[PDB]
């Protein structure tokens, strides 16, 4: 290995001399405690090392050694239902060793080295295996963890272990060359895992929220973003999307956010149930945590570790959902590092390559044909935190040009305590058209037409709001007033949802379809009535309005009957009146 | 250990910085003391060491130093503070020396002031409700034990009075939650950064009048003291608080006087070192540096103690897009924003309910923790007040003679809200009285309006008359 | 009525501080009684050895205005031994390194450096 | 309309000034680092 | 309330004197321990 | 050094009605008076230097015009000190560093002035210190920092400007000197924001430590309304603690009278926006009355002429008398309108002439004038029935 | 320019009202130009020739084709001459400066060359001192009969 000595210490950055032959972006051990670092600049005989932990107390002249490898993760059984730090060190083991505090220099193994796994082989001696082929499978909380050939490995099988109890470190397959395959392998976080082919989005990613599922859907393998000022409600939305989604495995990344949020997730999830199968929610989650006060250089590593684990579980054939708690913190970490490097800032202090890094991260999402010929997907939802809420900010601008869906959060609605508080004017979705056949087959044969009508009503209401501002609601004619009232009914009774309510939290697609149908029928009837001369005031007093307003609180197994009752009541209310 | 190593060879003194050559045995972050030709001894910290030289920030002013007779000696490799249980009732300056005239303390142990981050697995979810006696906080922005809740203030607004009143009236209500009336007062740790003599006099006389000085620890850095000591004072305060709470199961309330002065000092150091500024001159690591301060509060599983943090900061020109309030909003769990428009009208305390927010609110409100209708009542109040403001703007645009009766009811509701729910001069309200006043205010609108409150609660509570509250 | 409890706490603190100060005065006298003790020619050598081991490549030593022959006996180890009349405090009063920049101090009035940490121990020993 | 126009020009002036200040600090830092390099040869 | 101050003043004096007389007993052991710690 | 710092509880009377009444500043407190060019900073500070009740006045001309220094030296020797009755110049110390004098000497001027003021405080007097402009001081700091090649913070000012300003303003307060006697220092520092913008770094840094904020407005100055103090944007933090002194020395019911005046001013300020879009006639009688009484207040109470032989100086009793006259007129006006009397007839009442000239009546003649005017007011509406 | 020429032509002191009785000696005029065009200069010259005042004036002209950095020196020389005349030959000097906008622009250009710390719109932070060193040279001195009077004229950008 290379062994050099510290030439200069300044914050988290250490200059090491005598490091000729060091390679860029390799892992190093700094000081006698063996703190982990990364070489980011080579100059003459020196190297620039950024330390992933606190450097207070180091001295000039202490050794620096180079591991010779870039940052990597251990991929294998034992990751689910676990919580990690920014570079994949289990936090429970750290707590057992150290205490309530996190001390530097602690080294632990990401996967448990003593647990016993039930191994059942799926290949036989003499067979030919390529990167990504399935060798054998072990049970993991009712899943089926498939053991994979590492992506750069090919050869012929000499011997295979019989079924039984083994640990992760026991090599179960040996090849002709002599390379031995264990139950786990390592992959560098900065290299995308290779695939066979990239597919087109085909099916929706059911988030459980009416506004997102209906107006701005996102497809499996798609990408979305949720920018907004603090207090608007990103964290609640992301937690709900983790809890209610239809994804097989959920990977949550806490890039530099409030720790109490991680604690809330940790405390609450073991008491919730997976909607898909009924087991506890936490048996499908990998939770990467990196609070605000944790070392600054580890946020980028946190993002990369999260997406790499997601890619692995996609290779297994599952459909993985990934949430990045805040990418603005990732940008801030990059800015701090570049400020240490004395690099030229590009705009607002950000380094030049911020857009390149963001694009490289967001392009890892998609639906693919895996190297083993199985099908899988990764869906990425990143949260953006502009400084003042200014949407001209370079991070929001850069992420605006790469995502397929945009969910802009309104501060005014957040002040009103009107949630989900999504600014309808500034939001869009490009996955609308590709999902139409699926909607016809699974929801209703006319679902696209209803959502088009709802969108047209909203556009007309927003268009009239200018005149409403100019002269006031009292000066509009009856038809325009009716359109305003219909827009208000839609906003208050359809787009609004309560996350902490027992019933309103999750709404299936058919329920949303029925609610939209009811509202549209009422709009037809009111228009016909005003064309007959009925005064607008009585229309706003009919008893069916409370039924429309209350429809969202109806539990799922009661909705089919209540919908028919409400439709009959809406028809009768205007049939009898005139 | 007991050896004293000195370094001459100072080559550069400018502003707060001082370069000493050789000195490769000064650890990064070490604490030193600068002795000049006249014998006076200052203090300082190493912020960057190299083979050529080391960089030292001088805590005091640098008057009278010279390159020919000064020397620098090492004190310890890691900055530490001496803690004990017997600092309750003492006063210190920003650097931690006593200023109350009494002998120096004797530490039970020495703890590093930079602190260590709490393991998220070890933390605990905060549940316990704190009744501050202020309606605009208790009902709408509930404060729970273990939360940090800054107060966003302004140039002339009275944030100090609000903080003092909160500390004077803050208490939990175990009778409502049925946990046994343990009845333990909050211990107050007070950290001041560049606080003027007028405000300091006010706080001292207030604590003296309430008698809470017997269980208070004070760290004071007045406006005339050196400006570099402000980097250490919050960390001294939080180390003391964490020791007390998690070593003796105390319940500590921390008040930080002015984080604005802290950021002033931070960028002064950052600009002396010629580093790339992030925004308006502030360093690019201000987010990390502030997060190392704010995040040292919370509650730890298996321990009875707690640290509740109330920073106070002044928004320049009342702009919450300024870097300081912006970053603090990204770090803390909410904010209580004061409004000058209420202050000019004579409303105290001038808490604006709309931009205010409490993130941990619904961990601590509901059935078994307070009265049942808390959450829905708060939501309905928010909706109605927003409607009132919107109608105010409508009247600004067009004459009010076109207003419907509905608009008039909402407008009168907003006025009554501002004059009765918010306005209370130095008055302690139990949560019951505040909820009763809230229902009385809501009874100004028909049951058809109150969409966000369930019918059962309407049946039990709607219909009170505001004029029956007081005789 | 908090005035009485305040006064009691202040009086208790004052008594403890005064007693600890007297302890320090007695220790100062006892340390100042070292020079004529038979262990003194040993402690001077131990101070010098600690000072030299702490500072590699030292150039010079200073000593008592007596030009202590006990310290001179280490002339076969380092280069130069100089006398320091003003440097009264007993021990090795300075260790000039090879560069004139750095000096070392292993000498009595290291009690100042030790008292801050042993004060709690002597306080619990007393009470 | 005149009030909105005045507010627009005020905001434009403020943003321009902030941008100029940032540019001047960038030039100062870049020149100083270059000068240190030149002295270091 | 004057009686409260009159009682507590002499109470404080008595307790301070009690602590001083307590501390005078084990003083020489204390100075011996300090001297043992300081000396190399 | 001193022994102890004390709480201010007595007022520093300046002789100007609006400052002494609406926004008082105590002895030992500090005030800041920003304002765009021509708004009246210098005249206000000189008026404070001529009519204040402080024992000694130190005027620091930091980086301003020289004609002002000549004006002081030529006029002050003829005028008389209010307290001892001797020449006014026997009371004042001038520190003069005009604009074209060397730039680096402005900081020296500031520190010299504050140190001399502290000395005279140590002697047991109460000293008033007036800084002509601290913006010039900050300009000198910026220039020296430029010569040093340091990184600026904002608009070129060094990042330590706020600390220097805090150190300067903190040397004020009522103290118990080392000799055991009592003395105080009051600092009134003027700020010259660029373009009349209150978001300047100097103004924002000053507002964080002063106890009073006297905002000058250019629009009031264009109309030749002086002192041109914006009463909506100003504030004072000593108003609550000076109440016992007011009850003892001015009158028992003075705080309520002042609150009533302030509330009336707030109401007419609120109605200004509505009235300026529709016209005074389109409003009910109560609002027309409140607008007219607001006009009376702002033309006959708040306004003050510094160049008049009598209006230049105004005691607290005179202000109390004027406030009582206005409030009596207002209450009678509400009663009369409630009875049904027309607003225009009320406006053309002649007693308003007595109100309008009340501030031009000398201090000796004032009490009898006030009594006759009060009888005239109470008799005017009674005849109007 | 029209107003400045009219003031130069019509300036009188009215001694009879003041009771001095002193004869009104005509004003001496100093006219300093910084980057004026040819039409303005011709207008000024014909105005001065017509009113007969060209025998009492000192003209310091910097035409618009002249180097910019020279505009720094012109007001300094003009006021030096004015002060000399007023305070050593008992004249009453009336000084008009044509366009301080050009002077400030020249100052800004040389400052941007020197890489000074800017002010509020790129102007050097010491512009206040630089303008003050020019403006403050006017006034009257006790013990002497001469005087210096200034009416500089400047165009506000964007009004
Ligand atoms: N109370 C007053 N009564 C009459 N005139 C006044 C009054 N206050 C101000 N003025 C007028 O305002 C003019 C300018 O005021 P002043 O010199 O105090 O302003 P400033 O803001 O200090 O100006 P500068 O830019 O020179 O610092 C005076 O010449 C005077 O005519
Ligand atoms: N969908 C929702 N349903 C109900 N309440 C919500 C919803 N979204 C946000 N909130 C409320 O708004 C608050 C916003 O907090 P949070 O989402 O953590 O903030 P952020 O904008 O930083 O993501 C939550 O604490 C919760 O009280
Ligand atoms: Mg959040
Ligand atoms: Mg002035």
């Amino acid at each position: 290995m290379i062994q050099g000595v510290i030439q200069k210490i300044a914050g988290p950055a250490v200059i090491a001399k005598g490091m000729l032959g060091a390679r860029m972006y390799d892992i190093c051990k700094v000081g006698e405690e063996g703190l982990v670092g990364e070489i980011i600049r080579l100059d003459g005989d020196t190297a620039f090392v950024q330390v992933y932990e606190d450097t207070s107390g180091l001295k000039v002249g202490e050794p620096v050694v180079s591991t010779g490898l870039p940052l990597a993760v251990e991929l294998g059984p034992g990751m689910l239902n676990g919580i990690y730090d920014g570079i994949q060190r289990p936090l429970e083991r750290i707590r057992e060793k150290t205490g309530i505090y996190i001390t530097r220099g602690v080294v632990v193994h990401a996967l448990d080295r003593e647990k016993k796994w039930a191994w059942t082989p799926m290949v036989k001696p003499g067979d030919e295996v390529r990167g990504g082929m399935v060798l054998g499978t072990v049970p993991e909380f009712g899943f089926t963890h498939k053991i994979l050939v590492p992506p750069d490995v090919r050869g012929r099988v000499k011997e295979v272990k019989p079924a039984g109890e083994y640990t992760v470190e026991e090599p179960v397959v040996v090849l002709e060359d002599g390379t031995e395959l264990k139950m786990y392998h390592t992959w560098p976080v900065r290299r995308a895992r290779p695939v066979q082919r990239k597919l087109d989005p085909n099916t929706p990613f059911l988030t459980g929220m009416r506004i997102l599922d209906v107006l701005f859907p996102v497809a499996m393998g798609g990408t979305a973003a949720i920018p907004g000022p603090f207090g608007a409600g990103k964290s609640v939305t992301q937690q709900s999307l983790a809890k209610w989604s239809n994804a097989d495995v959920v990977v949550y990344v806490g890039c530099g956010e409030r720790g109490n949020e991680m604690t809330d997730v940790l405390v609450e999830f073991p008491e919730l149930t997976d909607p898909k199968t009924g087991g506890p929610l936490m048996h499908r989650t990998v939770l990467i945590a990196n609070t605000s006060n944790m070392p600054v250089a580890a946020r980028e590593a946190s993002i990369y570790v999260g997406v790499t684990i997601a890619e692995y579980f996609r290779d297994q054939g599952f459909s993985v959902a990934l949430m990045a708690d805040s990418t603005s913190r990732w940008a801030e970490a990059l800015r701090e590092i570049s400020s240490r490097l004395e690099e030229m800032p590009a705009e607002e202090g950000y380094p030049p390559y911020l857009a390149a890094r963001l694009a490289a991260f967001y392009e890892r999402a998609g639906k693919v044909i895996t190297l083993g010929g199985e099908e899988g997907a990764v869906t990425i939802v990143g949260a953006v935190s502009p400084p003042g809420g200014d949407m001209s900010e370079p991070v929001t601008q850069s992420t605006l040009r790469i995502v397929g869906a945009f969910w802009r959060l309104d501060a005014s609605l957040a002040f009103r305590r009107h949630f989900p508080a999504i600014n309808w004017n500034g939001s869009y979705s490009l996955f609308t058209s590709a999902l139409d056949p699926w909607y016809r087959e699974n929801v209703a044969e006319d679902y696209p037409e209803l959502r088009d009508a709802i969108s047209e009503l909203l556009q007309r209401e927003a268009g009239l709001q200018e005149i409403v501002q100019l002269v006031g609601p009292d000066a509009l004619q009856d038809a325009e007033r009716l359109v305003i009232e219909v827009g208000r009914i839609i906003r208050e009774d359809f787009l609004q949802q309560n996350a902490y309510h027992e019933v309103d939290a999750y709404c299936s697609m058919k329920k949303a379809y029925g609610i939209m149908k009811m509202i549209l029928a009422f709009y037809k009837e009111a228009e016909a009535a005003i064309k007959r001369g009925v005064s607008i005031d009585e229309i706003l007093q009919l008893p069916v309005l409370e039924r429309i307003g209350r429809a969202r609180y109806v539990s799922e197994e009661e909705f089919p009957a209540y919908f028919e009752e409400a439709m009959k009541e809406i028809q009768g209310a205007f049939k009898a009146l005139a | 250990d007991l050896l004293k190593k000195e370094y001459t060879g100072i080559t550069y003194i400018s502003g707060p910085l001082l370069f000493v050559e050789n000195a490769k045995d000064l650890a990064y972050g070490a604490i030193v003391d600068i002795k000049d030709g006249t014998g006076r001894v200052r203090g300082g910290q190493v912020i960057e060491v190299s083979e050529e030289y080391a960089v030292i920030q001088v805590f005091e002013e640098t008057t009278g130093l010279d390159l020919a007779t000064t020397s620098v000696s090492l004190v310890e490799d890691v900055a530490r503070l001496g803690v004990s249980k017997e600092m309750l009732g003492r006063r210190f300056n920003g650097i931690g020396k006593p200023i109350d005239g009494l002998p120096p303390i004797t530490p039970e142990k020495r703890l590093p002031i930079t602190g260590l981050p709490l393991n998220p697995v070890a933390r605990r979810k905060p549940e316990q409700f704190i009744q501050t006696g202020i309606s605009t906080i208790d009902v709408m922005n509930t404060l729970v034990r273990g939360q940090k809740l800054p107060i966003f203030s302004g140039s002339g607004l009275p944030a100090n009075e609000i903080a003092a009143q909160i500390a004077r009236q803050a208490t939990v209500r175990p009778d409502l939650s049925g946990e046994g009336e343990k009845e333990e007062p909050f211990a107050v740790v007070f950290a001041a950064m560049g606080i003027t003599q007028r405000e300091l006099s006010y706080f001292i006389q207030e604590f003296e009048r309430t008698g809470a000085l017997s269980r208070s620890v004070l760290f004071l850095n007045k406006a005339d003291d050196p400006t570099i000591e402000r980097i250490l004072t919050p960390r001294m305060a939080l180390t003391v608080a964490e020791y007390l709470a998690f070593e003796h199961d105390y319940h500590v309330l921390v008040i930080l006087t002015d984080m604005t002065n802290y950021c002033e000092a931070l960028r002064e150091i950052g600009a002396a070192r010629e580093e790339i500024p992030g925004r308006r001159g502030y360093p690019g690591y201000m987010y990390t540096d502030l997060a190392t301060i704010y995040e040292r509060a919370g509650v730890v599983e298996g321990k009875k103690g707690s640290v509740t943090q109330i920073p106070i900061l002044s928004m320049p020109d009342d702009d919450r897009t300024h870097p300081i309030p912006d970053l603090t909003g990204y770090i803390t769990e909410g904010q209580i924003q004061l409004s000058r428009e209420l202050h000019r009208k004579g409303i105290y305390p001038p808490i604006d309910p709309l931009p205010s927010l409490s993130r941990l609110m619904n961990n601590g409100v509901g059935k078994g923790k307070t009265r049942e209708d808390h959450k829905q009542v708060s939501d309905q109040l928010y909706s109605a007040y927003a409607n009132g403001v919107d109608i105010r703007k409508l009247v600004a645009i067009i004459g009010e003679d076109a207003l419907t009766e509905n608009d008039r009811r909402y407008l009168q509701f907003a006025d009554a809200f501002e004059r009765f729910f918010i306005n209370q001069g130095q008055q302690n309200r139990s949560i019951e009285e505040s909820l009763q006043i809230a229902w009385a205010l809501l009874s100004m609108l028909p049951q058809g309006e109150l969409k966000r409150i369930s019918k059962d609660h309407i049946g039990k509570y709607y219909g009170q008359k505001l004029e029956e509250i007081w005789g | 009525e908090s005035a009485g409890e305040l006064l009691v706490a202040t009086a208790r603190t004052q008594a403890r501080g005064e007693v600890l100060e007297e302890v320090r005065r007695r220790v100062r006298e006892a340390l100042e009684a070292l020079p004529q003790k038979p262990e003194w020619p040993e402690v001077v050598r131990k101070l010098a050895l600690e000072a030299l081991e702490a500072l590699p490549g030292a150039k010079a030593l200073v000593a008592n205005p007596e030009d202590l022959p006990h310290l001179e006996a280490l002339a076969r180890e380092r280069g130069v031994e100089l006398q320091a009349e003003p440097a009264l405090r007993l021990g090795v009063r300075a260790v000039g390194a090879e560069g004139k920049t750095q000096v070392e101090n292993s000498l009595l009035a290291r009690l100042d450096r030790a008292w801050d940490a042993l004060s709690s121990k002597v306080a619990q020993a007393l009470w | 309309i005149p009030g909105i126009r005045a507010q627009i020009r005020f905001i434009q002036q403020v943003l321009e000034q902030r941008e100029r200040e940032d540019t001047f600090r960038l030039k100062r830092i870049k020149g100083k680092i270059e000068a240190r390099e030149a002295e270091e040869e | 309330t004057e009686a409260l101050l009159a009682r507590y003043r002499e109470r404080a004096e008595a307790e301070a004197k009690a602590v001083r007389e307590k501390a005078m007993a084990r003083l020489d052991e204390a100075v011996a321990l300090v001297l043992k710690e300081v000396l190399p």
